[PDB]
């Protein structure tokens, strides 16, 4: 790379990171999704 | 009459008139077509039907060319072969690299057909054009740059929805569909449009990037909005239902479904009742288990009985559930089991099923010569009727007449006035439409249960019985007298026994109300004692839901299998698409654990015990797919006969007077985001 | 963004509530969010201008794009934006 | 149609019989060799469970395979080629119990 | 004590020829002798004819009418109406 | 057709294909109800189930026919038919290099006889067609399940039998054993409905 | 009759409490193509699919949730329903009616079906 550079993106990650597994920058799972069904929300003023 | 012709050699026997397509569709052959539709008029211009005769020169259209006694139809010959690959090869010169965005894709008849009968690579190094989108409502998206000019929108528009808005603008290449100015393609079977275009130009805008086809998991079910009971297909996928799609039904809705049952999906994701939910000592609803809502309401029940305990059917209650109910309150001795929409009851009332059934049948519009409308919106309380009547009027030359307020049911009818006397004028013969109607060889007379809903509407179904029952005396079994319903749970609750309307509720004020889904609104704390007992077991919590005391959480049509009579009296059948969210649970199980919790435990466990139940109460609601064959006129016209009440002066103004007032009509409706956006762009 | 409970927001939104236990999967451990919001980075991108009525976008380097598509300009209050690319063009008014 | 190994239910319940006693005599090798923490009549009786859960059969087909199955079984714990593990397994224990009544199910879940 | 009644006949069996003519002739005076009782009348399809009768409680009887005639189905009617 | 794209088509081994058919359907007419020769030079006999050993033994003994070696014994599960169960067999030459296939049918309880006596390889094939089909094979030497786990029960292959099964194994600690519980998946298996809407190949197009 | 339910393997919750369907599957409205429509087909009933806490993703505990049977004939799905002991629900196959189909109609003299625009 120091002969022929890699094409610079802004994008591209300043700062290489080695494999966190086993501390605390370790990856999580998780839905990226939003809640689906919506619960109706009762009122609030009495009958 | 039955000419014979050849499909690759292969005798085969057809009517004279028939057109090639169709000869070969007798012995299994699909020709390749894009402008060709069976319901639409035939167009012939897509070019992709040409086919190959035996010792002709030239290569006829099939979807237009009929058929001459003696032919020979190549459907695989070279000629066939190549003439499909030209045509082919043209329309994807121009077509936009879009699969991977476009929304068709998977199930384009486009790739498909190019995959089976096109080439396999492009000779076209020149560039494609482009054409700016147009847009023509909220509910089809447009990209137009896919568009084939098939010209199958613009038919559709022009005969099954009487829109005459799509056309195409220029010639040539340049030519494109859709309405030259920027106008909105406002109707009830827009949606439609979706579905008949072959590429993804119209799509549908709420589905748009949703999901693919490939992964949808397809369940077929009933719809449930109108009382038309149309056939639809519940796209799922992972749990979740993405669209709703027509199946076909020939003598219910043939291939179209209406924009609320297509768009009202997006309704169940929304304000969902999910968890059983009691009311603390605050007089706040909070969430709690099945074993106490169930418990209060059990104690409830063995506390009063007789016409203390009531119970208000909802609008898309199933059979099952309501038969459940019943027997619930049959056995603390209560027979206030009340519906939502008033039916006449005196006379012959909930007795005959003749007496609240159109019973001219859906497919039974297309052999009449003259239609009378009375007090009726046929165009939003049922629009597959409407849609059918259209049909009828276009291909038949049916007569139609309404009695009513002017409302345009997009074909031209004959407006005889807005006042009931009208029905008394046509009884006694004064008005000049009553000669028609004797003219008529099978007449029909259909009458909106939404004009019952008014005061006099014993009268009004007097009046229309007396003009059946002219009819019939001074003119086969063809059927003349009919009730068009606007509610998919109605026609099972009144052959259910429930008593048709909330007068004996009104009357007799209960002190334990059993709200069923029942979110119209029709009975408030106001018109009951000052300490009544209101239970609702639904699945929106729209209206009935704030005025009760205990919630009991429902499943929606598309979460159990459950029975709904539609209009004609043909029972159908739903299938589970995805299950109740939360805590929620199938009606009939939760009344059946509510009725063993309260010791009063119903004589069935399973679904197929409360069918039998079903049966046992009417056969009829067992039979699914049978329009069952009863006249029973002439007692019910005798029976009516003897009550003779008084025609309001009021006008017939139905309920739902312009497209604004037919998208929000039940809960799933009103919770839908859809069709609130559909409200704002019809009304600005 | 952040979240009222503390917690970054991803692109498509998803953030979950106080009143939500599977929060507790972060509790030693980090939350993978990715910094760089795509729908934030085309918009960043200036509207191209072309004389010519349609114009072809592939995305750039060819065929280390995407499929070409024709974008029509004739829409004078808007701009013809690439399906793929996202990137917007604009016939000079 | 054709038989099997028998052409009558009597001469089918003739194999069941003797499949049974070859059961019944090895359930108490089966509890020493493969060291179960159960007892003989525990063994002894899930066998009689077994065999009743298939009494309502009256195929003599069906009967015959049930037995041919019934021996390939006992074949394999004669020999010791089932394991602790695959004795066991007919005493579900990991499994909870799961209520057969109407109210029971209706609080659990969607289950029909 | 009764509550309701419900008569199931099928449309073209011949062992409902009875029920079908006691339909067509006495119903209408059934109804005017009992207004506020419903007679329920739903339709069988390939089964036998029968006659159910709710009781307070939810207590439903019913009668068979197979091959009767509309004279026998008027005196079950009579019979259920009375006791 | 021609040019490299398609597959070339010789003649010369269909013809002596469907000789050699007509030669097995003449010497054996009473088991062999058909024969077939596929347009890729393969050779089929369809066989009455009761012919299952005098075929078989008349394809490895006579002089014309010396298919000593047995390539392959299968089934195949259609359960649109009376017996769904087809069982094939694949023998080879090596006096007159080449092939072919002897199909029987079978229900789920019709047993069917055991070809050891005939080949030796026809052992272990047997085996595993009872393990995965269900299909009994009489007067086989031994007879037991080969392929799937010891206690299981079901036969897989079968196009009835799920994909997932209905049991699953893992590790309990309070029994320190491995136990079967109903299956449950994190993730189900997404069904895909790939077939298109259009006919594909006229060839094969069914009459109505 | 043929009782295979104690030969197949099935536990007894996935042989009495669920309900085949026997249906023909209906026409994909999005397409003209009818070669789907041709083979009877066989599916079970649909159960509760809910979400994995961890991912999201939709699980089952239903084991008969994918399979589709394809028969030939509707007397060939109801013989092998009846051999598994399953409560078998058949729906009749529908059939598009055959429809009148005229090109001239299009520019009829003294009818509706003139067409305003082609
Ligand atoms: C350590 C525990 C090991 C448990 C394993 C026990 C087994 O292997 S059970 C396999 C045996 N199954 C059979 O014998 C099936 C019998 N089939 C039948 O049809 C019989 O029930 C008969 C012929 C009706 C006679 O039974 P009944 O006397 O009517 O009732
Ligand atoms: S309409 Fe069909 S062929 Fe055209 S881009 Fe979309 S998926 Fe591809
Ligand atoms: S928009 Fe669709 S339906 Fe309308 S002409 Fe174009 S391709 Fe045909
Ligand atoms: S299908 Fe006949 S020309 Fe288009």
């Amino acid at each position: 790379p120091t002969t022929k550079p890699p094409t610079a993106r802004k994008y591209i990650w300043t700062n290489h990171k080695f494999n966190v597994s086993g501390t605390p920058q370790q990856y999580v799972p998780y839905s990226t999704t939003r809640k689906k069904i919506q619960e109706w929300v009762p009122p609030s003023t009495p009958y | 009459n039955l000419i014979e012709v050849f499909v690759d050699g292969q005798s085969v026997m057809v009517e004279p008139g028939t057109t090639v397509l169709q000869a070969c569709e007798k012995v299994g052959m699909q020709i390749p077509r894009f402008c060709y539709h069976e319901r639409l008029s035939v167009a012939g211009n897509c070019r992709m039907c040409l086919v190959e005769i035996e010792k002709a020169p030239k290569v006829v259209a099939a979807c237009a060319m009929p058929v001459m006694k003696g032919w020979n139809i190549l459907t695989n010959s070279e000629k066939s072969k190549k003439a499909r690959e030209g045509v082919m090869e043209f329309l994807l010169a121009n077509h936009p690299l879009d699969c991977p965005i476009c929304d068709q894709g998977g199930e384009c008849d486009l790739q498909d057909q190019s995959m089976m009968f096109g080439s396999d690579r492009s000779r076209f190094l020149e560039g494609k054009r482009a054409v700016e989108d147009k847009n023509i409502g909220p509910l089809v998206k447009t990209i137009m740059t896919r568009c084939i000019q098939c010209t199958r929108c613009i038919r559709f528009a022009s005969e099954i929805a009487g829109v005459d808005d799509l056309g195409t603008t220029g010639r040539g290449n340049d030519m494109q569909v859709g309405t030259y100015i920027e106008k909105m393609f406002m109707s009830e079977l827009s949606g439609n449009i979706i579905d008949i275009c072959p590429v993804g130009a119209l799509t549908s805008k709420p589905y748009a990037f949703t999901a693919r086809p490939w992964e949808t998991r397809k369940t077929e079910s009933i719809d449930v909005m109108d009382a038309v009971g149309s056939n639809i297909v519940v796209s799922t996928r992972t749990g979740e239902v993405m669209r709703i799609l027509p199946r076909m039904h020939e003598d219910i809705n043939e291939e179209w479904i209406s924009d609320k049952t297509r768009f009202a999906y997006d309704g169940l994701k929304r304000q969902r009742l999910t968890q059983p939910m009691i009311r603390n000592e605050k007089g706040l609803l909070t969430y709690t288990t099945w074993e106490d809502a169930l418990s209060r309401v059990a104690g409830m029940l063995q506390s009063f009985q007789g016409n203390d305990v009531a119970a208000i059917a909802g609008g898309l209650v199933d059979a099952e559930a309501l038969v459940a109910l019943k027997d619930l309150l049959n056995r603390v001795d209560s027979d206030s089991l009340c519906t939502e929409e008033v039916f006449p009851t005196a006379g012959a009332g909930t007795d005959l099923r003749s007496n609240y059934l159109l019973n001219t049948t859906i497919a039974g519009v297309e052999e009449a010569d003259v239609i009378l409308l009375v007090g009726t919106n046929p165009r939003f309380e049922a629009p597959l009727f409407n849609a059918r009547i259209r049909k009828s009027w276009l291909h038949n030359d049916l007569k139609v007449a309404l009695i009513g307020s002017p409302v345009d049911l997009t074909y031209r009818y004959d407006h005889l006035g807005d006042s009931p006397k009208i029905l008394q004028d046509i009884a006694s013969g004064n008005h000049p439409f009553s000669q028609i109607l004797k003219e008529a060889k099978k007449p029909m007379v259909v009458l909106g249960s939404s004009a019952l809903q008014r005061s006099d509407g014993t009268a009004i179904l007097a009046a229309v019985s007396n003009i059946a029952q002219n009819i019939r005396l001074s003119s086969g079994d063809w059927k003349v007298m009919n009730i068009l319903h606007r509610i998919a749970s109605q026609v099972a609750a009144l052959d259910l026994g429930y008593k048709p309307g909330v007068e004996a509720i009104r009357k007799n004020p209960p002190k334990v109300l059993f709200l069923l889904g029942a979110d119209g609104g029709c009975i408030t704390r106001q018109d009951l004692p000052k300490d009544c007992f209101i239970i609702y077991q639904g699945h929106h919590g729209d209206v009935g839901a704030p005025m009760a005391d205990v919630i009991l959480p429902g499943a929606a049509y598309t979460e159990k299998s459950a029975t709904y009579v539609n209009t004609e009296g043909r029972a159908q059948q739903t299938k589970v698409a995805v299950t109740p969210p939360g805590l929620a649970r199938e009606d009939w199980k939760i009344i059946r654990a509510l009725s063993e919790i309260a010791g009063m435990t119903l004589p069935y466990d399973t679904l197929d015990q409360v069918r039998s139940r079903l049966e046992e109460v009417s056969p009829n609601l067992v039979r699914y797919d049978d329009v069952e064959g009863a006249n029973y006129f002439q007692q019910a016209n005798e029976l009516s006969k003897l009550v003779n009440q008084q025609l309001l002066a009021d006008p017939l103004v139905p309920p739902q007077l312009t497209i604004k007032d037919f998208y929000m009509t039940d809960s799933i409706s009103r919770a839908s985001q859809t069709m609130a956006k559909c409200v704002k762009a019809v009304t600005e | 963004r952040t979240s009222p409970t503390g917690e970054k927001v991803t692109h498509t939104g998803q953030a979950y509530d106080d009143g939500d236990y599977r929060r507790v999967r972060f509790s030693d451990r980090q939350k993978e969010v990715n910094e760089n919001f795509a729908i934030d980075l085309i918009a960043e991108q200036p509207v191209s201008e072309v004389g010519s009525r349609v114009i072809s976008c592939d995305g750039g380097g060819g065929a280390l794009g995407h499929p070409r598509v024709y974008i029509n300009l004739d829409k004078e209050t808007k701009t013809g934006t690439c399906g793929y690319c996202g990137l917007q063009f604009r016939q000079p008014h | 149609v054709k038989p099997i190994f028998s052409r009558d239910m009597n001469e089918a319940k003739r194999r069941v019989r003797e499949l049974y006693r070859a059961w019944y005599r090895e359930v108490p090798n089966t509890v020493h060799l493969f060291q179960l923490d159960i007892s003989v009549k525990q063994g002894r009786d899930k066998v009689r469970e077994m065999f009743m859960k298939n009494a309502h059969v009256t195929d003599p087909r069906v009967v015959d395979l049930l037995v041919i199955k019934g021996k390939m079984e006992l074949e394999e714990t004669i020999n010791v080629w089932k394991q602790r593990t695959h004795i066991m397994r007919f005493f579900h224990e990991t499994e909870a119990p799961r209520p057969t009544d109407f109210l029971s199910k209706f609080y659990v879940g969607h289950d029909p | 004590g009764l509550r309701e009644i419900r008569i199931h006949l099928c449309q073209r069996s011949p062992g409902s020829q009875g029920v079908r003519d006691f339909i067509e002739k006495r119903y209408v005076e059934l109804k005017k002798a009992n207004p506020d009782l419903p007679i329920l009348i739903r339709e069988c399809s390939d089964v036998q004819p029968k006659l159910w009768a709710r009781y307070a409680f939810g207590q439903e009887k019913n009668v068979s009418l197979n091959n009767f005639s509309a004279d026998q189905v008027t005196r079950t009617l009579e019979n259920v109406l009375s006791g | 057709d021609t040019r490299p794209t398609i597959r070339p088509r010789n003649d010369v081994v269909h013809k002596q294909l469907s000789a050699f058919g007509q030669y097995v359907a003449e010497i054996l007419p009473k088991y062999v109800q058909q024969v077939q020769v596929s347009c890729f030079n393969e050779l089929e006999i369809f066989i009455h189930p009761d012919g299952v050993i005098p075929v078989l033994t008349f394809l490895r003994d006579h002089t014309n026919a010396q298919f000593k070696s047995l390539a392959d014994l299968t089934a195949v599960d259609v359960p649109t038919r009376q017996n769904r169960f087809e069982i094939v067999y694949n023998l080879l030459s090596l006096r007159f290099n080449s092939r072919i296939r002897v199909k029987t049918y079978t229900d789920e309880l019709t047993p069917i006889e055991s070809s050891v006596t005939v080949y030796k390889a026809a052992n272990w094939y047997e085996r595993e067609i009872w393990d995965m089909f269900g299909v009994f094979f009489a007067n086989h030497p031994d007879l037991r399940r080969i392929l799937t786990d010891y206690g299981f029960e079901g036969h897989p292959f079968r196009k009835d039998f799920p994909l997932s099964g209905y049991v699953e194994l893992r590790y309990d600690d309070e029994v320190k054993r491995v136990v079967a519980e109903p299956v449950e998946l994190a993730q189900e298996f997404r069904k895909f409905d790939l077939n298109s809407p259009w006919e594909a190949f006229p060839a094969y197009r069914q009459p109505p | 009759k043929l009782d295979i339910t104690t030969l197949t393997g099935v536990p007894e919750e996935h042989i009495k409490t669920r309900k085949v369907r026997i249906f023909v599957p209906a026409r994909n409205n999005m397409q003209s193509g009818v070669n789907n429509t041709k083979k009877w087909k066989m599916e079970f009933d649909t159960r509760e699919r809910w979400e994995n806490p961890l991912m999201g993703w939709s699980s089952t505990a239903d084991p008969l949730s994918n399979l589709v049977l394809t028969f030939s004939t509707k007397e060939d799905a109801v013989a092998f329903a009846e051999k598994n002991g399953w409560s078998f629900d058949v729906e009749e196959r529908k059939v598009p009616k055959p429809k009148s189909k005229s090109y001239g109609a299009n520019f009829s003299w003294n009818k509706r079906t003139r067409v305003s625009t082609k």
